[PDB]
């Protein structure tokens, strides 16, 4: 996934982009917001978003979108 | 000592996959995620396990194991950690071997 | 534990040949046929043996060993049993490995 | 038993490099030359050593080790030893394996 | 030998197509007849025959022909 | 390695023919170099071997009928 070589998150901790089991409510929103702040500075946000929508990636923030936001777009 | 590898083709594409780099991929996951992957794909004993069998090991439902496997695959493909995976898939290069150092020195 | 393999070229054609699958090819032959093949090609101790040496092992003439080898090669190529041989020659595919299951899951 | 090998690419060029044939290349050098090569490239313990570390092993200066390494690389490239090195770089052929003999017999 | 992927004998035992050492007389003829009955139901009989004649396969029934029948054709 | 070296006249020779033992000087060094050069000057690929050694500045050995010190002088 060629675009991935330019991802801004490449050298960051992946826990930034995936929620621990059981994380809900304010803690989940806070983590999601921090991830999206990075995506919205990333040169491949549109390619990342496209990938995640095309294959329906079931977990994680991708392309500045949460999984629930992607689900709404796909349904 | 480091040589164990497998040649695998997927479609028209060939890969050389080193056991040591597979271990590095698994080392990036949590204990439970890596354990589910090892059991599901038969990485240790060669016998891929059913969701029921894995659920029994971890004291969770079949559906929970499905969710763990699904999330783990998303993590492996995510740009924040997929570099370890690209390195695994590029095992044919012999990047990092003593042999590569020797050939660089001989061939200049 | 299953990784032992050899890269061999014959003409413009390359093969990746797994020891475990060679063992399966030999398992399809009789004990004497497999033993003659192992000695003739040096599969065990690396020293290919002459017809006289093999005759001495089995208590038969050089001509008898020639006939056994000839018949065994016809059997290996015959369509009734050659499936095992095609799978041996296709070792580069990595069909049936844990790694192939893992890559199927990652790549969808 | 003989299978240990590494796949390495240099530029667009791929090599399959057998440990047994690397040993043959090293066997052509003196004890100190082969020891400096093993240490410098990490052929034994995987840890490539500095010139100072190697100098300590051999009781000579860093400059002396640089000269030994330089001379050894000249020797390895010199046409008088080029056959042993060509055979090493041609490991993908599987020339000399039992498998090559078996495939010759099956395919005629 | 890509015709071989269609051979009718692929899933049968090879002892159908090769005689045990020393087998003579009626047992030999009987075995050969059973093999040929399969070849004559096989979609690649002509390719199998062609292979065996081209290389002079020294043992076995191939292509509906015994070794002795092939020898006569090659003479 | 895949071209001119296949024809080198020294292929399989003890490399000690073409390389001096550490610390060899004086008459022993000259005699060894003379014996090596005698072979190069019967070799079908002397010019290719010479060209290689000068192009990359091979630091040790007789190559192409030239000693290391002769090559150094040429490259200076
Ligand atoms: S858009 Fe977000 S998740 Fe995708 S590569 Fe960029 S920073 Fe990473
Ligand atoms: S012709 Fe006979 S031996 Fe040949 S593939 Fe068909 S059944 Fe088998
Ligand atoms: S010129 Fe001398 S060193 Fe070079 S290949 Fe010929 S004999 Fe060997
Ligand atoms: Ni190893
Ligand atoms: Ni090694
Ligand atoms: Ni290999
Ligand atoms: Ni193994
Ligand atoms: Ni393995
Ligand atoms: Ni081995
Ligand atoms: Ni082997």
């Amino acid at each position: 996934w060629n675009w991935q070589l330019q991802g801004l998150c490449r050298g960051m901790d992946s826990s930034m982009f995936f929620h621990p089991d059981g994380e809900r409510g304010r803690a989940r929103t806070q983590r999601e917001q921090r991830a999206k702040e990075m995506c919205r500075r990333c040169p491949v946000i549109e390619a990342c978003r496209s990938h995640a929508l095309e294959v329906g990636e079931p977990y994680g923030v991708w392309g500045g979108l949460s999984e629930s936001e992607r689900d709404l777009l796909l349904k | 000592a480091h040589h164990h590898h497998h040649h695998v083709a997927v479609d028209a594409v060939s890969f050389t996959l080193l056991q040591d780099q597979l271990q590095s991929v698994l080392d990036t996951l949590s204990e439970r995620e890596a354990g589910v992957v090892r059991l599901r794909f038969g990485l240790t004993d060669g016998q891929p396990r059913t969701l029921d069998e894995i659920g029994q090991v971890y004291g969770v439902t079949r559906e929970r194991i499905r969710q763990i496997e699904s999330k783990t695959m998303s993590k492996l493909r995510h740009p924040s950690r997929s570099q370890v995976l690209r390195d695994y898939l590029d095992g044919s290069s012999g990047s990092g071997t003593p042999e590569e150092r020797l050939l660089r020195a001989i061939f200049g």
